[PDB]
């Protein structure tokens, strides 16, 4: 009745989606064989949000797995849940992007976008009433960043009234995984500004900090990092698939968190994270949820909120809680920290409560926060970009794919204008 | 002569793969899978 | 006492050749960069003098 | 779906490819006869050999390799050796008379004869390639066949395939030892003709590997097989993402984008971090920090160029084995704080990473120890301008008197090509200078 | 007299100390920007650092 | 000497014949899975352990 | 799986003379059949009280 | 090797270390001109 | 009060790192947080 | 062998060592079927 | 000949999907529509009439053998980004030096991209 079509592009997108679909499957009670083995009727009443009906008590995801070279989806398909995807949803070519945005946007992704658009139309027009879209990708690569933005540009032309979410992974400040990554991040951000309704920015070393300081995991694999992104993905749409005292879907959050259309970059967070020996030292209560939720070492982007002002903050609570406690705590958070909240918005907090918690947990909450402190990631990307573009570092790998030299000038101008627009609301 | 201690470990995991169905413990949460509207037309609601 | 290594002899015939890759915005920036790199010859290690600062 | 065609040309190419293909067979399950020992699955079995091996109908895997030489005595050892049944007979091309340390024989007169046969065999091998990525060419800068005919191969492949990726595995001339007199002439000529027909050019010396084998490994008086096994380990760690699972996969197209900043500087240096003997491995923990720091040691480099004499421009790091990405993050964060490691201002990132869970394999008879972690670092540094200047001087001393040019001028190559090859690398000399100065 | 030029390394240390003093001036200027907006005004101390 | 050579060759060769029979048996044992036939119940005999 | 374990134990009993061996696979298959017997006993008792 | 069973939470995944073979398989390939998606038979390492 | 504490820290840091046998790598690790400078235009 | 099963059955080793006498010592599912 | 286009199923018949990794011909994406009927412009044995214009290109194709392709072949990629104006002019003049290789059937297909300063 309100369906979501899920897209994943590139290695980062496919590997995050392989964990996200497993997490949704455990939430709704789906075995690796594809059937349903739930123990409550509430896990079946809203299964059409993410699953398609098939005969024999079997359900299939709405995923469209996209990659330029299928080397990642081969390892995805061999996992414990890799055989539940429909075979026709895998779209692939023979040659990879090679960590090149221009290749994946003009050379290789142009020959592959027709089949992806066909699969998307097939899976989107078979729905009763489409709610929106979800895309997981990265801004440091060439497939998830190059063609992952081409998919948005072609989707928004056809369906210009649907929610377009992007759970992107943004570059880190300390250590780079790609050398040409500032170019890819700049161009993908320039595409993302004018083509998305919400954007959730996730920094890898923020997740490493979470797994090191809060979870005390000596050897966290990339699956452990992807688990947190999956958990913060499934919290945003938990009111579509489960009832609540106070309901809020993607559109309600998009209304409440976006005061101006260009300001839609959010910084996520997942509340009940407890280490392996200290579960007896803390109780699942709303004060001890909101104490961790607003914390700086609990966020998923590497920029503490003390560098700026919160504009709008949301918290989609899950579980059976007294919302008088929720209201009192979210008032106390605003009243105690007067200088870190904007003045011309009387209430900066949007609150949703859903009854059904994650399995094994009494209660949970997913932080989404529109803070002005997102601008320092943008400034880092811009100055790393103009360090290279001043001397034209790697420009021969982009213009040789047919690009124009004013592309990077235009993208840097748009990014700088976005930073200045964020600075406008820093000082009222 | 060795050729086997390189492709294969001479070891086994001391634990089996942890399954994700401790169903008697998942339902040990207070008011397991019970919504808020079930109190309307019942006896004694508290949380 | 062993003296430092020399700069290796080349023909004057191939000393008038210019570069092929222009990696600076303007010519003034080129002049400023080369007129800032040519004071630290005696304090940079290696032949052609494009290395570290030789330290204390 | 990830096939790459290895093109071994010259005695160095064939003797390197022998160790490379022994390790390729041993890493998978393929016997020296081209057959698996058994079919343990009923109908399954991994198809991971498709990167290197092409399966026939019944049970036999054939390598995707062309062995080219102009002398029969190097290929004939493979033809009558242990891996004779493994190789297809028409994949081993052989001339009657060799180039004999002359670029002109390999480029104009003798090497222009067998070029068609190698091109048709390359086309036939690329016909079965479902998902072909690029070519890998193994040669040496000092020989006649490996300098002339490899350049002619690049010459033909650019015409016949366009922008297809072609990585090099060159053997650079050493700064003090050599096994030839006319080696600088071949080096200048085959660098000049392939300054642009190569997307990347990984080079290793021979004296530097001698120093590593003497110092890091416990062995003295080594032979060429000990160097060839190390080069095979390097080329296996480069292509390990195509066949094994990886947290971060590294395609062959990623190297040219993350290691070649400018259209002529495409000469990075390779190094393998935990190259240590068994008894040294017994006393040493080989964590990610130790083997990340050991890559940047000047003594551990496989090319005889001091990195302290130049500036790092781009670094590509490939990890293998029991490797946590958290420790990779911490170790590369530690290195950027160092002052003895200096980078260039216009590349603040300077790193491309890749992690593969497959541990490196132990070939019997090799002196390397079984390790759980390994790094193959490919670093493009400005410090190579010492090597180009020394090669410039060595060409210069002979070209002042025009020694040995009667062997070249009398075989279809004019004198003027020396004058423009030397002028082009003399341009490249200050091309390196322009990218080493900081903007203020 | 060649061994008399062993004080050539002695001025390398002094050049290192001069470069460190430049770095310390950079650190001092960049730390003074952490003052509040009313405090950060033109001052004789900034001219001294320049 | 020729007779001694032939005796040792045939002894090693009987060993190899036994090895190839056992290899065939073990390779047939490896090709067994839950979703296959050619597999039954057998009584718990003491010869399964001897 | 009990069928597969019993068949693997049966086929390996027909190996030739010397290579009738106490491989670790034999201990693994004995533990296989013991573990499956214990699991079956638990499931059957619990079916009875269901 | 007992099997325990835990709830699925963001901080619970215990990797194996007795695993050397990380071979992958070409379950996604091509044909005469067509994208074949064959069924998976083996996992990671040929198991 | 905040301004006074900041200037006292500057004086104390300058006095600490001036004392010789201080190498560079213990001198760049004191004030090291990456603060990007605001957009060019 | 490694372990000591309580009904010790050494007869097949005795036969095999009777035929091939270079076999090394045997130093350290309980009933038969009627077919045996 | 003439390589036409299966309109929906051009993707299976693409030059790279048929395991041909070399340079290939471009296909025809549109077909002109003409009315009427054709005149006869030849006679028996295939000879063109004297009143019909001919092509100045030589018959038996334009194929460059190994011993006829030029020494020191031009670039294949040939991107001009971050180059000296004189040096990029030299590289372009190297491209335009041999027009016989450019118009060959198995000829070079350079991609002159970028702009020097
Ligand atoms: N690493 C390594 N280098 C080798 C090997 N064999 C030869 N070389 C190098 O190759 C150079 C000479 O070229 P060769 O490979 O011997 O012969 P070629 O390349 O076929 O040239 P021609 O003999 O003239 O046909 C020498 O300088 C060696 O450094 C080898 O087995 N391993
Ligand atoms: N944070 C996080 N990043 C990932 C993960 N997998 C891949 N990435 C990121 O993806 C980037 C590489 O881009 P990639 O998607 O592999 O290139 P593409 O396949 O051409 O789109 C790197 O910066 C990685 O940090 C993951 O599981 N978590
Ligand atoms: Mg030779």
């Amino acid at each position: 009745m309100r369906e979501i079509v899920h897209l994943q592009a590139g290695q980062c997108g496919n590997q995050i989606g392989a964990k996200f679909w497993e997490v949704i499957s455990d939430e709704h009670g789906i075995d690796p064989t594809g059937t349903y083995h739930g123990d409550s009727d509430l896990q079946l009443e809203r299964i059409n949000v993410y699953y398609n009906e098939a005969t024999g008590g079997k359900y299939v995801p709405r995923a469209v797995l996209v990659d330029l070279e299928p080397g990642t989806m081969d390892s995805v398909r061999s996992g414990p849940f890799g055989q539940i995807f429909r075979p026709d949803n895998f779209v692939f070519g023979q040659s990879g992007a090679g960590n090149n945005w221009a290749k994946g946007h003009y050379t290789e992704g142009a020959e592959l976008v027709d089949s992806v658009l066909d699969v998307v139309r097939k899976e989107a027009e078979s729905c009763d009433c489409l709610q929106g879209f979800q895309l997981t990708h990265s801004l440091g690569g060439g497939t998830g960043s190059g063609m992952g933005t081409l998919l948005i540009s072609k989707i928004r032309e056809e369906y210009p009234d649907r929610i377009m979410n992007t759970f992107s992974v943004v570059p880190s400040p300390k250590v780079s995984d790609t050398v040409v990554e500032p170019y890819n991040a700049t161009l993908s951000v320039h595409q993302l500004v004018e083509n998305t309704d919400e954007t959730y920015c996730i920094d890898n070393e923020a997740l490493y900090d979470i797994c090191f300081r809060t979870l005390k995991l000596t050897t966290p694999t990339y699956g452990d990092l992807n688990h947190l992104v999956s958990a913060t993905m499934s919290g945003v749409t938990t009111c579509l698939r489960f009832p609540g005292q106070l309901n809020a879907d993607l559109r309600k959050l998009a209304v409440n968190m976006v005061p101006f259309p260009r300001l839609h970059f959010f910084m996520p967070g997942f509340a009940p994270l407890t280490s392996r020996g200290s579960q007896q030292y803390r109780a699942l209560t709303v004060p001890e949820l909101t104490q961790q939720m607003f914390d700086a070492k609990n966020m998923m982007a590497a920029c503490d909120p003390r560098h700026g002002r919160y504009l709008t903050v949301a918290a989609v609570f899950r579980g059976r809680m007294s919302m008088k406690e929720v209201d009192e705590q979210m008032l106390n958070v605003q009243n105690k920290n007067s200088s870190y909240f904007v003045e011309w918005i009387p209430n900066n907090v949007k609150t949703a409560v859903c009854d059904i918690p994650p399995r094994g947990l009494k209660m949970s909450a997913t932080f989404i926060g529109n803070s002005t402190a997102i601008q320092e990631l943008f400034k880092r990307i811009s100055e790393q970009f103009t360090a290279m573009f001043r001397r034209k570092a790697f420009l021969h790998w982009y213009t040789g794919e047919g690009m124009d030299e004013m592309e990077f000038t235009e993208a840097e101008s748009n990014m700088n204008d976005l930073v200045s627009e964020y600075q406008q609301y820093q000082d009222a | 002569p060795l050729r086997r201690l390189d492709r294969f470990c001479p070891l086994e995991l001391p634990w089996g793969g942890p399954h994700w169905k401790p169903v008697s413990g998942i339902y040990s949460v207070p008011h397991a899978y019970r919504t808020e509207n079930s109190n309307y037309g019942s006896l004694k609601p508290a949380l | 006492p062993p003296m430092g290594l020399d700069t290796l002899w080349h023909m004057p015939h191939f000393q008038k050749v210019g570069p092929h890759l222009a990696t600076f915005p303007t010519e003034a920036d080129r002049q400023r960069a080369f007129k800032a790199h040519r004071e630290e010859c005696a304090v940079r290690q290696g032949t052609l003098r494009m290395g570290n600062y030789t330290h204390p | 779906m990830r096939e790459c065609i290895s093109i071994h040309v010259g005695q160095a190419g064939v003797q390197i490819g022998n160790a490379c293909w022994e390790l390729y067979c041993l890493e998978h399950g393929i016997q020296p006869d081209g057959q698996m020992p058994s079919d343990k699955t009923i109908g399954g079995g991994d198809d991971s050999f498709n990167t290197f091996f092409s399966e026939t109908g019944a049970g036999k895997h054939v390598p995707r390799a062309v062995f080219v030489d102009l002398e029969p005595t190097v290929v004939d050892e493979v033809r009558t050796g242990t891996y004779r049944q493994l190789f297809h007979p028409e994949q081993l091309i052989t001339g009657k008379e060799d180039a004999a340390n002359n670029y002109a024989r390999g480029h104009y007169t003798i090497g222009k004869e067998i070029v068609d046969l190698v091109l048709d065999r390359i086309r036939k091998l690329a016909d079965l390639c479902t998902g072909l990525q690029g070519f890998l060419i193994f040669h040496s800068f000092g020989g006649g066949t490996g300098s002339g005919f490899a350049s002619l191969l690049m010459e033909r492949l650019s015409v016949d395939y366009g922008k297809k990726s072609k990585l090099e595995f060159a053997i650079y001339p050493a700064p003090q030892v050599s096994t030839a007199v006319v080696e600088p002439y071949n080096s200048i000529l085959t660098t000049h003709t392939t300054l642009e027909h190569s997307d990347c050019a990984f080079m290793v010396d021979n004296e530097a590997i001698y120093d590593i084998c003497r110092r890091n490994l416990d062995i003295e008086r080594p032979t060429y097989t000990n160097l060839n096994r190390l080069i095979g380990q390097i080329v296996s760690s480069i292509t390990a993402s195509l066949r094994f699972d990886g947290a971060l996969n590294v395609d062959l197209t990623e190297f040219q984008t993350n290691l070649v900043p400018y259209p002529r500087i495409h000469f990075p240096l390779a190094t393998y971090a935990p190259v240590i003997s068994a008894e040294k491995a017994y006393h040493e923990q080989l964590s990610v920090a130790e083997i990340t720091n050991a890559c940047f040691e000047p003594a551990n480099q496989m090319v005889k160029c001091d990195p302290r004499h130049g500036k790092y421009m781009a670094c590509c790091m490939l990890y293998r084995g029991d490797v946590v990405p958290k420790d990779v993050n911490a170790a590369i964060a530690t290195i950027k704080t160092k002052r003895t490691i200096q980078f260039v201002d216009w590349c603040p990132t300077g790193f491309k990473v890749g992690i593969n869970y497959q541990p490196p394999t132990v070939v019997p008879g090799g002196d390397l120890a079984k390790v759980q972690r390994a790094v193959c670092m490919l670093s493009n540094t400005t410090a190579i301008a010492e090597a180009w200047a020394r090669l410039d001087h060595k060409l210069d001393l002979m070209y002042a008197k025009r020694a040995f040019v009667h062997w070249y001028v009398g075989e279809g190559m004019e004198e003027g090509e020396f004058s423009e090859a030397r002028e082009d690398l003399a341009a490249l000399e200050k091309d390196y200078e322009e990218v080493g100065v900081d903007s203020v | 007299l060649r061994l008399l030029q062993r004080q050539r390394e002695a001025t390398d240390r002094r050049l290192s100390e001069v470069r460190k003093a430049l770095l310390i001036n950079q650190q001092s200027v960049k730390l003074r920007g952490y003052r509040p907006k009313s405090e950060t005004i033109s001052d004789k101390a900034d001219s001294m650092l320049t | 000497q020729i007779r001694l050579n032939w005796e040792h060759k045939e002894t090693c060769e009987m060993d190899w014949s036994d090895k190839v029979e056992a290899y065939n048996i073990d390779e047939a044992c490896c090709r067994y899975n839950n979703q296959s036939t050619d597999v039954q119940f057998y009584p718990h005999s003491a010869k399964f352990e001897e | 799986p009990l069928k597969v374990a019993q068949t693997r134990l049966y086929q390996r009993s027909h190996r030739p003379n010397v290579e009738l061996c106490r491989d670790a696979a034999q201990f693994r298959l004995a533990s296989e059949v013991e573990e499956l017997n214990l699991s079956l006993a638990a499931l059957k008792e619990k079916l009875l009280e269901a | 090797n007992p099997v325990h069973g835990l709830p699925f939470l963001p901080g619970t995944s215990f990797k194996d270390l007795t695993k050397t073979a990380f071979h992958r398989s070409q379950t996604l390939g091509y044909r005469n001109g067509y994208a074949v998606v064959r069924r998976p038979t083996v996992g990671i390492g040929g198991d | 009060k905040i301004g006074h504490n900041v200037d006292y820290s500057v004086v104390r840091l300058r006095l600490r790192q001036r004392h010789p046998q201080v190498c560079y790598e213990q001198a760049q690790r004191l004030v090291n947080d990456w603060d990007p400078r605001t957009p060019p235009r | 062998t490694h372990s000591l099963s309580l009904p010790w059955r050494p007869s097949t080793y005795y036969k095999a060592a009777s035929n091939w006498p270079t076999l090394d010592p045997y130093c350290t599912f309980t009933r038969y079927t009627p077919d045996d | 000949a003439t390589n036409y286009s299966a309109n929906q199923y051009e993707k299976p018949f693409s030059p790279k999907y048929l395991q041909n990794w070399s340079l290939a011909k471009p296909t025809k994406e549109r077909i002109s529509s003409h009315e009427g009927y054709t005149q006869i412009i030849a006679n028996d044995r295939g000879h063109l009439l004297p009143s019909v214009p001919r092509s100045k290109a030589s018959p038996w194709g334009s194929f460059m053998g190994t011993w006829q392709m030029p020494l020191k072949v031009p670039p294949a990629r040939a991107t001009l980004t971050s180059r000296t104006a004189a040096g990029a002019a030299s590289l372009t003049r190297w491209i335009q030096k041999n027009p016989d290789l450019l118009k060959a059937s198995n000829g070079l297909r350079p991609e002159i991209f970028g702009k020097p300063h």
